[PDB]
């Protein structure tokens, strides 16, 4: 398991596995701002009374 | 007529003896290496990667030969008290 | 039930509440 | 001494009966645990009409409750003043209607009314002069309008000379929210026209635009629009508990507003509404409440005052005013509408005057109008029905539990004769 | 100086005196110490330290109900000597607990009436709470009534009976213990309530709300109903009445003294602060047939005499108007004979609850006594029973071998069988 | 103050009686040593019962344990609960009677039976009140249904007026673990009928059906099989030791259920039996333990009631719990199954319940029932007899002995005339 994670880090610079991953979106963290966790987070505009 | 196998091979009524109090207690292996081979869509998608310890049960009446009482919350461990003890206080 | 008991006539209800003879029973008063 | 017993039929008229029961029990200045505090010695002097007193000087609801499914009620019972009812008078069933007219009046609910009647039997026989009964339901489901209708036909049947009120939430063009509407609105009017006094007809699309236009609320949920209704409820029998310079109770309503027995649907009317950022601004005076009273826009049903005539025309007053203003405004808009109101009945509107203004306003006003121009949803509703019942669609869930065919057309000609009604008696000099 | 002695044979004895002595020790304000923190002396007599103790007696034949009175909270309040125990039960039988075993423990018993009734310086009567489908509360009474007779002559025996219920029981030979107890309950009684168990599931059901009930429940309502009784005796009230007094009022033919018992109002805590209870509506409940505390309709019966006992804040003038409804009403007959039928009786002390009770507080009861011919209806759904089974000489050998003979199956059939002939010739109109 | 004389004879019953006496000195808190280890005090008010006391705070049980062979009476004294029986209390000799009736009732029985009923006599005198006799052993074998039925026809002579109760082992259809089981099972049951009272009939197919579907077991030994069976003795008398809100003894058990004087075997059930998986999902209520007393498949002898009509059935429940739901159900039952009973006599059900559930389970029950589908057991044993005698097999090891063949004769009438009398009462 140690040799195949050296093999997926090695691995992880192509084009294919950036974009797409085994069930999986690509990672979201460049297009969000840092430091705020995904899914905690509300989405959206609150309605206020 | 039917070939009795291992209790971990799936064959004939597995369950019960893995309800059984000795195929709890039995620990549960670490992930290995070449483990990765092994790997299924349920087991990454909806199970838990926690390694578990194992829990050793203390010893209770039994009254019938299925009765496990060890797997019971404490509630009715001790004896009830009586109409007359619960009522008129 | 609650409801079997009778459905009965006439509510007593307080003082302050006028209802039919509330006069006549402020005359007496 | 006179008194009204309230009756709460579907979930829309559960939620307006709850809302009715919070605001008139914050009138008389009861809190929800069952006791008085107020201020005011006037409150308690007519509390027989719509409460009983209990052991303990308590004092409970003389309404009861009636839904065909289980969660409306707990809804109620959890809410905010639930805990002032009376548990005996919980009644429902376990099985829901499914918005089925058939399910609701010939089924499902012809097991419940056996109990219903009961508990009405024992609030109404024992009261000293019951003066009537107020339903508040919905017309396109199949609880609110199949057991609703049930209800209204059987105590009209087993009290023959008493007042029914039965508020009733319309269906509407814009805001549809049920598919066989049309069906469950057509079927409900056969038993309302026969077997009740006044019907008071609420538009939700008229609520909407009241609370967008006139309020400006940027949200206007299901808690405005049922204040609305009970705010408008509440104020034409605010006359049988509070004094006031002329008394007018339901029957006096009656008499001066059913000229003929097949026409009492009634449009109804709030009269100091405004927002708070004209409430600085605008100037409260009997003129001013006067013209408030005929906007269009104030109407609570989705139907022109200009598309039609008028027949009559009644306003309750509360507050503090003098009464020449008075009349000669209510005989000035008639002077000046002339050509809309009908002719060959003069003096088309009554005045009341009552000296109890709402809590939290200097004068109010409530206005109610009986008019030609209703014949519009009557039409569209019929030609709904004629278009659905061209291709017979959504007909089988009727025919297979025990509704014939037939009734459809008779509910269907029986519309045709009210809006013929309504047309013959606008045009005729 | 009023006083009256209880008596409690059987389990249900033993049982329905443990839910209702703790009521008496409530009303008085009687700690289980003992102690209190001249209307107590009618059960109570006083001790120079200040201990008040029950003037009653506990009977059974097995010592496994009563050595869990000797080691419960009330273990110092009754006195060591006044509950008797054997040491054998009869066991569902009516020849051992009157022949056999009922013998070797009536000395003892006898003895203790003779020393209770020392102190006592002015005594009414006696009271009896037993079961006619036991050993020990049929058999055991059978012979001790025939003894309470003898040595006292004229003083009144009333009885709180546990009847058989119509579709549920408990025993086999229950039909066998009914009839041989029958006996001695007609000339060596006075007058006897009957309840059963049925009747009072019924009514925790569909008035309280309690959906399990169990005896506990049972006992506290039967407990209602004789401190509702006696509650003339020890609180002043606008009119008292007397258990000399309320049998003249009741029972016309020495033959005829099986009332009805109904208690009303019955509801929760919660229930009740919703409604108003006013004297009109607490005596309509009893009227009823669904809250009749015994599964018989007053419809198919005619009504004799009745007694209405009422406790709190009543006045007289809504009684009378309240009662001149019910004189209205053609559901409820009365026979020609009786033209006037009502007894009342009036007390001032609201009811008392319970801590972890399921009655709520009231401000005023009502309890009516009530003799009816719709119990001969009740007798013969027991007659289709007996002779059903007794037809195939069913579990004789049990009986016969213990000591009687066979002969007291025929004539005890025979005894109540004229009993159901004289209902129906009481129930004529003349 | 109302004690219970344990009697076992025989391999079988040694071997049941280590589970019986096993299971009530766990109910009270007894341990291996003799002592007392509990909670609640309410376990030693009525301890005396089974137990008798003694010095530093010892109790013993007042059973006895009678087998002519020492084979295995090694065994149980060499179990887990075998130092608390008193060493006094053991009868034996050499010569065991290996499946053989004779033997076990004229010539090498007949002088044991001198030294057993000298401690009998010796433990009944030492009782304040003495409740009765219980005894348990197998018809099939030789020692047992030998022996134990000559004490049971002497000891109704020392003590008439007291409550005679078995837990025989019968035979069953299928299993045949002897090849004259029908001559033992024929003699005993004609000695049977006229000197005991209450009879439990236990088969071992019958309980052996129970493991693999009701219990889901893959290994029933002996050890599985004899804790039900100690299940149903220690639930019969759990209202003699107990409080509770309805009791019952063993004569209010056998006075309901026994209408006439050869109607007295009975057809055992316990009720809370489940599943390891189906433990933490079933609530114990009061109509799941109905439902799985009167069902066919939960029961201890090998006859079907549904081809019968119940006489007479007994209930004995447990635990704290609601006497309402207790008269609904078991009137909801006589309601139902209208055909399942006899009509000549209404309310076939008893009634009784305890407060005491055993530790760790919430509410227990016991079947008692009569029914007429017993005069099935007997007819095959009838059916069997008569095989083997028409050809008068095996018959030198049984006139060898003393006997003569008029046992033989009249074993066969006195059982053909009791399914002769379940049969006319149907
Ligand atoms: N309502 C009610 N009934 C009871 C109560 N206790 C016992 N019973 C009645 O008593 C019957 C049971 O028989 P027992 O009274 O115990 O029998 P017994 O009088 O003690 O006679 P033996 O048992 O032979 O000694 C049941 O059918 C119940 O109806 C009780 O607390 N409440
Ligand atoms: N004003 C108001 N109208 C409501 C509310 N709930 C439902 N409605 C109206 O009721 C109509 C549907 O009726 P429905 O509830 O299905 O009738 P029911 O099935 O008999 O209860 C819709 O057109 C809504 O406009 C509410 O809380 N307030
Ligand atoms: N259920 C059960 N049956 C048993 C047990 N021990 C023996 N048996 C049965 O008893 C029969 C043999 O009894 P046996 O030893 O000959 O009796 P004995 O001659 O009196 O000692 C066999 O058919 C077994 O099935 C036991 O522990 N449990
Ligand atoms: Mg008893």
């Amino acid at each position: 398991t140690f040799q195949q994670k050296i093999k997926d880090k090695k691995e992880s610079i192509y084009l294919s596995n950036r974009r797409a991953p085994l069930g999986k979106s690509h990672d979201q963290a460049p297009g969000l701002p840092k430091g705020m966790d995904t899914t905690n987070t509300t989405f959206g505009t609150a309605v206020i009374k | 007529n039917e070939n009795t196998y291992s209790n971990r091979t799936l064959m004939g009524n597995w369950n019960q003896e893995r309800y059984d109090l000795r195929n709890i207690v039995q620990p549960k292996p670490l992930p290995s290496q070449f483990g990765h081979y092994f790997e299924t869509t349920y087991d990454t998608s909806y199970n838990n990667k926690m390694p578990l310890s194992t829990h050793r049960f203390k010893r209770e009446p039994h009254w019938f030969p299925g009765h496990q009482p060890e797997l019971d919350p404490p509630r009715y461990k001790c004896t009830e008290k009586s109409t007359y003890m619960n009522s008129y206080s | 039930k609650g409801s079997l008991t009778l459905r009965s006539h006439h509510k007593k209800y307080s003082k302050p509440v006028l209802v039919y003879s509330w006069h006549r029973d402020r005359e007496a008063f | 001494m006179r008194e009204i017993v309230h009756l709460q039929a579907g979930q829309c008229g559960n939620q307006i009966g709850a809302k009715f029961w919070e605001v008139i029990s914050d009138e008389h200045g009861i809190d929800p645990t069952g006791t008085y505090h107020g201020d005011s010695d006037l409150q308690l002097e007519r509390i027989n009409v719509y409460y009983n007193e209990a052991t303990g000087g308590k004092y409970v609801p003389r309404a009861v409750l009636v839904d065909l499914e289980p969660g409306t009620m707990d809804s109620v019972r959890s809410g905010p003043f639930g805990q002032i009812f009376r548990p005996d008078n919980f009644v429902f069933g376990q099985s829901g209607a499914g918005n089925n007219w058939a399910k609701g009046h010939y089924t499902e609910g012809a097991e419940l009314v056996d109990s219903v009647l009961d508990v009405v039997r024992k609030e109404a026989e024992s009261c000293d002069c019951l003066q009537g009964f107020q339903l508040t339901h919905s017309l396109g489901g199949g609880t609110g309008s199949g057991m609703g209708t049930l209800l209204i036909s059987k105590i009209r049947e087993e009290y023959p000379d008493r007042i029914m009120n039965t508020f009733s939430v319309v269906p509407s063009p814009k805001v549809s929210d049920t598919v066989v509407e049309p069906y469950n609105a057509t079927l409900s009017v056969h038993q309302l026209v026969e077997n009740t006094d006044e019907t008071y007809c609420i538009d939700n699309e008229a609520l909407y635009d009241i609370c967008f236009r006139t309020l400006k609320l940027t949200t206007p949920t299901y808690g405005d629009l049922n204040h609305l209704v009970s705010a408008t409820m509440s104020g034409v029998t605010t006359c049988l508990r509070f004094p006031g310079q002329l008394n007018a109770d339901l029957r006096k309503l009656a008499v001066n507003m059913v000229p003929f027995p097949r026409l009492h649907f009634f449009m109804p009317g709030f009269a100091p509404l405004t927002s708070r950022g004209s409430q600085q601004y605008r100037a409260l005076t009997v003129p001013e409440l006067t013209q408030q009273m005929f906007d269009a826009k104030n109407m609570m049903a989705a139907c022109d005052p200009r598309h039609g005539r008028y027949l009559t025309v009644a306003a309750v007053f509360r507050g503090r005013m003098s009464m020449k203003e008075v009349d000669e405004q209510m005989l000035n808009v008639q002077n000046k509408n002339s050509s809309y109101f009908v002719e060959w009945i003069p003096n088309n509107v009554k005045t009341a005057v009552c000296d109890i203004p709402p809590r939290g306003l200097k004068m109010s006003a409530t206005f109610i109008g009986n008019s030609t121009a209703i014949q519009e949803l009557f039409k569209r509703i019929s030609e709904q029905f004629t278009a659905m019942f061209r291709r017979k669609a959504f007909l089988h869930w009727y025919t297979g539990e025990g509704m014939d065919e037939m009734e459809f057309t008779e509910a269907e000609s029986n519309m045709n004769d009210l809006v013929s009604e309504y047309q013959q008696y606008q045009d005729a000099t | 100086m009023r006083e009256c002695i209880s008596i409690h044979v059987g389990q249900a004895g033993v049982q329905i005196g443990n839910a209702c002595w703790e009521l008496y020790c409530l009303e008085h304000g009687i700690q289980p110490d003992g102690q209190m923190p001249d209307s107590f002396n009618t059960f109570f007599s006083e001790t120079g330290a200040g201990k008040h103790v029950p003037r009653a007696v506990f009977v059974d034949l097995e010592p496994t109900v009563i050595d869990e009175v000797r080691t419960g909270t009330y273990r110092q309040l009754f006195h060591p000597e006044q509950l008797i125990t054997g040491k054998e039960d009869a066991a569902n039988n009516y020849a051992r607990g009157h022949y056999t075993i009922g013998k070797e423990i009536i000395d003892l018993v006898l003895d203790r009436i003779r020393k209770l009734a020392d102190q006592c310086t002015g005594l009414q009567g006696f009271l009896v709470f037993h079961s006619f489908g036991g050993g020990t509360g049929s058999g055991f009474t059978s012979l001790l009534m025939e003894r309470l007779s003898v040595d006292y002559g004229k003083k009144s025996k009333l009885e709180f009976s546990i009847y058989p219920a119509p579709q549920v029981s408990t025993a086999v030979v229950e039909p066998y213990n009914s009839i041989l107890t029958t006996h001695t309950t007609l000339e060596h009684s006075d007058c006897a309530f009957m309840v059963d168990n049925e009747a009072i599931y019924d009514i925790c059901r569909r008035n309280l709300d309690i959906e399990r009930p169990t005896y506990t429940n049972l006992n506290r309502l039967i407990g209602q109903i004789v401190s509702s009784i006696t509650a003339s005796l020890r609180f002043d009230g606008a009119l008292n009445v007397d258990l000399t007094e309320f049998q003249t009022n009741l029972v016309p033919y020495p033959r005829i003294h099986f009332p009805l018992a109904t208690y009303a109002p019955v509801i929760s805590a919660e229930k009740a602060y919703h409604e108003q209870l006013s004297v009109a509506e607490i005596t309509n409940a009893c009227f009823e047939p669904a809250n009749q505390m015994v599964k018989c309709d007053p419809r198919h019966g005619k009504y004799m005499a009745c007694c209405l006992l009422y406790r709190g804040d009543v006045v007289p003038k809504d009684v009378n108007a309240a009662i001149a409804t019910i004189k209205t009403k053609r559901t409820i007959q009365f026979v020609d004979w009786c033209p006037t039928g009502f007894k009342v009786g009036i007390n001032y002390q609201p009811p008392t609850v319970v801590p972890g009770g399921d009655l709520a507080k009231v401000q005023r009861a009502v309890c009516m006594l009530s003799n009816t011919t719709a119990i001969a209806e009740a007798w013969a759904r027991l007659d289709h029973k007996f002779d059903l089974m007794y037809a195939k000489r069913a579990f004789v050998h049990w009986y016969v071998g213990e000591g009687m003979e066979e002969g007291e199956f025929s004539e005890a059939r025979e005894d109540m069988a004229a009993l159901e002939k004289d209902y129906e010739e009481v129930g004529v109109d003349s």
